[PDB]
């Protein structure tokens, strides 16, 4: 026939921009699952790193094509809410665009293709909600389980006993109830060098990060102490520009000392007005974060000092302390301080870190800061690295209640039932569902080709295995084939596979509806 | 000398080259001529962007290396101050006759005899349009007015400020009698001051009958008023060339103050110093002191608590201003400062002008004077900016009416008639004048058919109208229509224009057509 | 080689290109981003890192370099709205990039000059607001709580002002000249008069509109059936300046003579304002008793030194217009006026009109201690009646969803019913220019513009037509029972501004290329 012509092509345009993504899905297709191919990858500063997590291959693989970025923009908001997953949700980004592209042979317009994913993906999550076996945080048993089976994908295995426990523990304290999604943020994981993997303590109430006074005069423990955050430094005047100190005299000598030990008693004399035991103080290499005078001033006073506390603390000390910082002496005061019950410095084995409990503050609520020792070096890495995954896991319970079976069970189910109720709809959006459907069989079909088995013949086994059973069998790489994910202890919470399709729909959205690019600057 | 990069034309190629050059330089504000003329996007060099059909405005942002087209703008720049109006008009009449010249010199046609044929043929021009024009105070004394208050609406119809266009056809009648006498009948440019700002809108533009000179007062204490004084004679005003200083040798200086003690013989010195120099001014009683340097601190206190504004950092062609409208003198000196040497005026007050934060001044009078300023308003930059061209070409208008009564009706019945009286002496005179007066005729043509374009319309078909009616019914003047009218018969429409203005733009036609063929030798070097 | 540092003059029909296509190319850009629906654009920088996207039309406008003087000159326009309004910025450029595109199809086409087709479209956009005015629905009912919501925002305006002596008086005062306006809500049609030894609480409200400085002095104080007209001429001591002219007489008595010539040639103008068939004349100048003389004997009322602001309040209250020339007899536009009435208040003579024609119209007399009571009882109140008319003008809407942007178009194709030869086609094509708005909204959202717009004039041509756009559903439905209204001054502001955005545009016949940067 003949038809609306479209002399000038935004759209094929469009179709490079998405060959370019379909380009970047391609390479992370083999990172998928465990068993999937690593990546080499070259920094422009000659650095040659290798690793299969999709996250940190595209955080590393600096794409310059603006609409491939989005897929980075995802991987870093699929770790932020979920935590687990980046690598699918970027294939499953890819099956959308590769869908839309038969859809736009067509001359369906995208709108209505993005307006069609929302239906779908909204559509999706209520099916998976049905097949999702409901668990709640009262019971230990299933989150235990659930850690321990995160844990079992690292080197350390044997030694997950106690650590399960210990990120199961730890939410429950700061879930309460129906608190919606909890910042992983407020659990600090303190990596110290020494002592062995057996040797945790979580001290719900906080932790610092720095060791105390090793001068003359240094308490090294308070008792009733109140914990203010310092950004300023006790010092002698050293102004940005050029000076100098020359005692030709002994009148010269006297006349610096005096300056000096009146400028900083009169700090703390301000200290002392307003009942403060404890002070931390902003580390700054530059110039002198606490003079020595001080020290022998702010001890005499019985005032506990901790300086050199990293700036990266700040922010996090000024939240979970529920205190506020503190610029100038001048508007330092009391009411910006904490209360602490006993401030001590604790050494399991040469760390001499400083643990404080019992804030005791109403808008401070229990913010907990989780220490992690070990003997070399790579073991407090990857147990951080381990045990931020598992509470990436029980973060997903926590905002969203239940879990499924994974290894591509219910990508399987979900294509089955929206082809069946395709039927339902009536015109262009109705064969979308079947493409819809289609475009979520990449992950289990991935999953299939990066472990070694064969393609097509595991596909479908899976629709054949699942019409008679629900969520009950899945790609399992432990027995090659397919087999039972719940009695293998594969679980995947709901929240990933809700978050995977729901940044999957928004993903392809801002794709599609870049018709044209240009240059602005 | 520098043979490369030199070219040279002379005898062969000049006059082909002389004429095409000419043409497309002139091809481009044809379009523009009249008042529907179309605008143009104009850019400075520095990246100001502008709008405006003004052909003035056009060619004098030209710089060019073209020789030919020089002499286009050595013209423009005696048209704006002679006339104004014959910026764009006579480019197009003087390419007019560089057309028909090339004509005539393909024809074997000697290019003085072209001169000397274009020049008794406007000589014959004239007298055509002197015995057939018509005079304004003869019909009446309110029509010569009312010719003057829709004379800035001609200039202003094409603008957005023909809404309020009522109050500056006003403002030009009552601004050239003052400046002009019915002796010499001559408007100077240089005694009306244009001055405009950006903001508030074109009905709050006031007619000054002084010079304005903006000033804060310095010391904000000082009264916004000048007072009479107690029935003093109007307001004496202090105009002073010298700053207002202490008195400093020419060799040391270096005045170094150790504490509060040499502060304070430093400060009663230099006070000391300043009592007696405003007895100078206390002794001639002028009111306000202007001078052309700033002033001190302590300088203000002293004439705060003595009732004598101070005005500060006023430029030297401002003073100039100063002196005539207030009939007073320029003072090089204190010890020559004297009563009959400083400005009289009726009044000093501050009004403000809608809601613009400046607050000027005005300076009034109450009697006629030698200069006047204008102040004009918009609600945008170029609508400023335009206000004031405008109002420049309607006082220029005016002071051709007042100087010449009799008056010609434009529109392209002046040009036809030109050419209908041309072509039938044509004739008349024998010889090889019989060419070259019927090439002025054609050349004549070019501006009611250029009209004829800018308007619409076919240039043959209403060129031909306009010469029917011309002849089969009676001899008077119906011209082109410019802008959207009722009927043609500028006559009935009321569409003048000057006679004398018309015979300035004629006459710069011939005279800079005639340069450009009294020069064949075109001489260019390299760039260094 | 002309101007200089790279800046030549472009080619004719090049500058036609750039006005254009040029134009359109950048209206293009935020074209596909108007609605909801409508797409993204992406913007990169040179260093390809500090990039964003976004749907906003003016953020992509200003940050794009445009390198096309023609483009850089709608961005100016754009800015029009901006600072007007501030809101439908995206609509208005790209309204005006699609008259852009009609009007390339009326010069390609012809190739005469498009200043002939910005009369068609001036024409057009006067038939477009009649047709949103006929349209124009509000939801200013329940003006009865608006009155109890004005009446307590004019007291919170009185605050810290000298009248806040009594608010109640002076909030009902600006009650009752903005409700009993019914129409414009200009100052223009307030008259604000100062008068001294009075109080301010003393003040009334009358809807005559009220002059000062009496008129004549033989001439009786009140006037039936007034016929009002407007002119410029000085009837006293004409020839003002005589200094500087020769003047060869026998004897002096020959001056005045002469004079006396001059205005005998004014009694052609005096007979002419008799034959208007007028009682009444308005003269801002004065007028000697001679030719007041014969106003008496003909029925002339002469009034003097009524300036020309307060000329222009009077002749909108009265429907007039005012004219310093007299072109021909029994050709003009006349107001009138029932009852004159020469009052006095504030030992001061007075004017009262009353009985103007279609008059809507009050003045407010204010009794001040001093000027200073005076002039900040004047700003204060002008400050108050801004505010309390700003919402009179807005929320108040019309029927939206692409219904009132066809129906322009079939007003338009009215006008283009009874219109002139050459302005035919361009009054024509200015209607497809607002046909063309239902098409990229169509478009944007994934739809068949060909067939919706389609049925879509066809249902609004003729008859019983409250159909829409309904993005919805993908097809034709009534917006009335959706309710689906946008504002009145959202469609004035976006056709007013495109109707200023061509006349820029195609008033430029040659365009120059801009500086390099």
């Amino acid at each position: 026939n003949a038809t609306f012509k479209n002399k000038e092509k935004p759209q094929e345009v469009r179709k490079a921009n998405i060959i370019a993504a379909r380009s970047v899905a391609d390479a992370i297709r083999t990172s998928l699952g465990p068993k999937g191919m690593d990546k080499m990858i070259k920094t422009s500063r000659g650095e040659i790193i290798i690793s299969n997590d999709g996250h940190t291959i595209l955080k590393q693989m600096a794409i310059l094509h603006p609409v491939a970025r989005m897929l980075v923009e995802v991987s870093a908001a699929q770790d932020s809410e979920a935590g687990d997953g980046t690598t699918s949700v970027v294939i499953l980004t890819g099956a959308l665009l590769g869908a839309a592209e038969r859809l736009l042979n067509k001359g369906i317009h995208p709108t209505i293709i993005a307006d069609s994913f929302q239906s779908a993906a909204k559509r999706s999550v209520d099916i998976l909600l049905e097949m999702c076996h409901k668990v709640s945080l009262s019971d230990r048993e299933q989150l235990v389980r659930a850690a321990s089976t995160s844990l079992s994908s690292k080197i350390v295995s044997q030694y997950s006993s106690f650590l399960a426990p210990l990120a199961v523990d730890s939410v429950l304290k700061i879930s309460d109830e129906n608190s919606k999604n909890v910042d992983l943020n407020d659990i600090r994981l303190v990596k110290k060098v020494g002592g062995t993997i057996d040797d945790t303590e979580m001290i719900d109430g906080v932790v610092l990060t720095q060791t105390a006074i090793k001068s003359a005069g240094g308490p090294t423990r308070k008792e009733k102490a109140k914990i203010g955050l310092i950004q300023f430094q006790i010092s002698p005047p050293k102004p940005d520009t050029e000076n100098n100190i020359i005692v030709n005299d002994y009148r010269q000598m006297d006349k610096i000392l005096k300056e000096e030990r009146a400028y900083l008693l009169n700090i703390c004399k301000k200290i002392k007005k307003a009942k403060c035991n404890v002070l931390l103080i902003q580390k700054s290499i530059l110039r002198d974060a606490v003079n020595d005078l001080a020290l022998h001033f702010l001890s005499k006073l019985n005032i506990m000092v901790v300086k050199d506390i990293e700036r990266e603390e700040i922010e996090f000390l000024s939240k979970g302390l529920g205190c506020k910082p503190i610029a100038d002496i001048e508007l330092f005061t009391e009411d910006r301080l904490g209360s602490a019950d006993l401030v001590e410095e604790i050494d399991s084995d040469g760390s001499k870190i400083v643990r404080v409990t019992g804030i005791r503050n109403n808008n401070a609520r229990p913010t907990v800061s989780v220490v992690i020792r070990g003997a070399n070096n790579m073991i407090i890495d990857e147990t951080e690295r381990s045990l931020h995954d598992a509470l990436c896991v029980i973060r997903c319970l926590v905002k969203e209640r239940g879990l499924i079976a994974g290894g591509g069970a219910p990508e399987i189910e979900i294509s089955r039932r929206l082809s069946k109720e395709a039927r339902s709809m009536e015109g262009v959006q109705a064969f979308i569902w079947q493409e819809f459907a289609s475009a979520l069989e990449v992950i289990p079909t991935t999953l299939a080709e990066n472990a070694g088995l064969n393609s097509i013949k595991v596909v479908t086994e899976l629709r054949s295995k699942h019409e008679n059973g629900e969520l009950n069998d899945g790609i399992s790489v432990r027995r090659s084939g397919t087999t039972n994910t719940y009695e293998e202890h594969i679980l995947q919470p709901v929240l990933v596979s809700t978050s995977a399709i729901t940044l999957a729909s928004e993903c392809v959205k801002s794709i599609l509806r870049i018709d044209d690019i240009a240059f602005s600057r | 000398k520098d043979q490369g990069n030199k070219k040279r034309q002379h005898g062969l190629e000049a006059k082909k080259s002389h004429i095409l050059a000419a043409r497309s330089v002139a091809s481009i504000i044809k379009t523009s001529l009249g008042p529907r003329g179309l605008d143009k996007i104009l850019i400075s060099p520095d990246g100001e962007i502008t709008i405006t059909n003004d052909g003035a405005t056009i060619l004098s942002q030209m710089e060019l290396d073209n020789e030919i087209a020089k002499l286009l703008v050595q013209l423009s720049k005696s048209q704006d101050d002679e006339i104004g109006d014959g910026t764009t008009g006579v480019v197009v009449l003087a390419s007019a006759l560089l057309d028909q010249a090339l004509e005539l010199i393909q024809k074997g046609i000697h290019p003085i005899k072209i001169a000397n044929g274009f020049d008794e043929a406007a000589k014959l021009a004239i007298s055509k349009l002197e015995e057939t024009c018509d005079d304004i105070s003869a019909s009446n004394d309110e029509l010569f007015r009312d010719f003057l208050l829709r004379a800035a609406k001609t200039s202003l119809g094409s603008k957005i400020v023909s809404k309020d266009h009522d109050r500056f056809a006003e403002m030009a009648v009552e601004a050239v009698i003052n400046v002009m006498d019915k002796d010499r009948k001559d408007v100077d440019f240089d005694l009306i001051k244009m001055q405009g700002r950006v903001g508030g809108s074109i009905s709050d533009s006031k007619l000054i009958n002084g010079v304005i000179l903006d000033k804060d007062f310095s010391h904000p204490q000082m009264p916004k008023c000048v007072l009479p004084k107690e029935g003093s004679d109007g307001v004496k005003l202090a105009i002073l060339t010298c700053p207002f200083e202490p008195p400093k040798p020419k060799t040391k200086h270096k005045l170094d103050i150790s504490s509060v003690e040499e502060y304070q013989k430093l400060q009663t010195y230099e006070q000391d110093k300043f009592k007696e120099m405003i007895d100078d001014v206390k002794k001639a009683g002028a009111d306000v002191v202007i001078c052309q340097w700033g002033f001190d601190d302590e300088a203000n206190h002293l004439l705060l608590q003595n009732d004598l504004p101070a005005v500060r950092w006023v430029g030297g062609q401002e003073l100039e201003h100063i002196a005539i409208s207030t009939n007073g003198r320029i003072v090089p000196r204190f010890q020559d400062l004297s009563k009959d040497k400083l400005g009289t005026c009726s009044r000093i007050y501050e009004q403000e002008f809608g809601t613009t934060k400046d607050r000027m001044l005005i300076i009034e009078q109450s009697k006629e004077t030698k200069t006047v300023t204008c102040f004009v308003r918009g609600s945008n930059k170029m609508i400023v900016d335009e206000a004031e061209r405008a109002l420049h070409d309607s006082l220029c208008v005016v002071r051709n009416l007042v100087k010449d009564s009799r008056v010609v009706y434009g529109g392209g019945a002046a040009e036809v008639t030109m050419s209908l009286a041309v072509s039938e002496e044509a004739d008349k005179q024998r010889g090889i004048d019989q060419y070259a007066f019927r090439g002025f005729a054609q050349a004549l043509d070019t501006i009611p058919m250029t009209l004829a374009e800018n308007s619409g319309l076919d240039p043959i078909g209403t060129l031909s109208t306009l010469k029917s009616k011309q002849l089969k019914e009676k001899i008077s003047n119906i011209g082109v229509d410019c802008l959207g009218y009722g009927s043609n018969d500028m006559k009935e429409l009321f569409v003048v224009d000057p006679f004398i203005g018309k015979k300035q733009q004629i006459l710069l036609a011939t005279q800079l057509c005639r340069m450009i063929l009294k020069i064949d030798n075109v001489i260019i070097s390299g760039k260094d | 080689q002309i101007f200089g540092d790279q800046v030549t003059e472009e080619r004719a029909e090049n500058a036609r290109l750039s006005a254009f296509v040029g134009a359109i190319a950048v209206g293009d850009l935020v074209k596909s981003t108007l609605g909801p629906k409508g797409m993204d654009k992406l913007l990169q920088s040179a260093s390809s890192n500090t990039c964003m996207v976004t749907n906003d039309g003016a953020t992509i406008l200003k940050s794009i370099p445009l390198d096309n003087p023609a483009a850089k000159v709608l961005v100016n326009i754009s800015k029009v709205q901006d600072d007007e309004v501030g809101d439908g910025t995206t609509s208005v450029t790209v309204l005006s990039a699609e008259l852009l595109r009609e009007a390339e199809k009326l010069i390609d086409q012809s190739k005469i000059h498009p200043q002939t087709i910005i009369e068609g479209y001036r024409l057009a956009s006067a038939a477009a607001l009649d047709a949103l005015t006929k349209a124009a629905v509000d939801n200013s009912h329940d003006k009865t709580m608006f009155r109890e919501d004005l009446i307590h925002i004019a007291k919170t305006t009185l605050s810290s002002k000298i009248l806040s002596q009594d608010k109640d008086h002076f909030a009902e005062l600006a009650t009752n000249a903005i409700l009993r306006l019914k129409g414009s809500t200009n100052l223009e049609h307030i008259q604000i008069i100062k008068i001294l030894g009075g109080k301010l609480s003393d003040s009334f409200l009358d809807e005559g509109f009220i002059l000062a400085k009496k008129f004549g002095n033989n001439q009786p104080k009140r006037i039936e059936n007034a016929k009002i007209l407007i002119a410029n001429t000085t009837l006293d001591t004409d020839k003002v300046k005589i200094f500087g002219t020769k003047f060869k007489v026998d004897s002096t008595a020959k001056l005045a003579q002469l004079e006396k010539a001059e205005r005998e040639k004014m009694k052609n103008k005096i007979a002419k304002i008799s034959k208007f068939g007028i009682n009444t004349f308005i003269n801002r100048q004065l007028i000697y008793d001679y030719p007041e003389q014969l106003f008496t004997d003909l029925g002339i009322n002469s009034i003097e030194h009524a300036d020309f602001e307060g000329v222009e309040r009077l002749a909108l209250v009265t429907g007039g217009e005012v004219v310093s020339t007299f072109d021909e007899p029994s050709k003009c536009k006349l107001g009138e006026c029932d009852v004159i009435e020469e009052i006095m208040l504030g030992e001061q003579p007075f004017l009262k009109f009353s009985g103007c024609k279609a008059g809507e119209a009050c003045t407010i007399v204010l009794r001040g201690a001093t000027d200073q009571t005076l002039d900040e009882a004047e700003r204060s109140l002008h400050d108050a009646l801004s505010v309390l008319s700003q919402t009179t003008k807005e929320t108040r809407t019309v029927l939206g969803g692409g219904c009132a942007e066809m129906v322009m178009s079939k007003a338009v194709d009215t006008e283009a019913q009874n219109i002139d030869g050459k302005k035919s086609l361009a009054v024509e094509a200015f209607a497809r220019a607002l046909r063309q708005l239902p098409t990229i909204l169509a478009d944007n959202a994934g739809f068949d513009s060909s067939e919706l717009v389609s049925k879509l004039r066809s249902s609004i041509y003729n008859g019983i037509s409250t159909s829409g756009l309904d993005l919805n559903n993908g097809t034709i439905a009534d917006m009335r029972q959706l309710g689906i209204v946008e504002s009145y001054k959202l469609k004035r502001a976006v056709v007013s501004s495109a109707s200023e955005a061509a006349e820029v545009l195609l008033r430029v016949d040659n365009i120059i290329r801009a500086r390099p940067r």
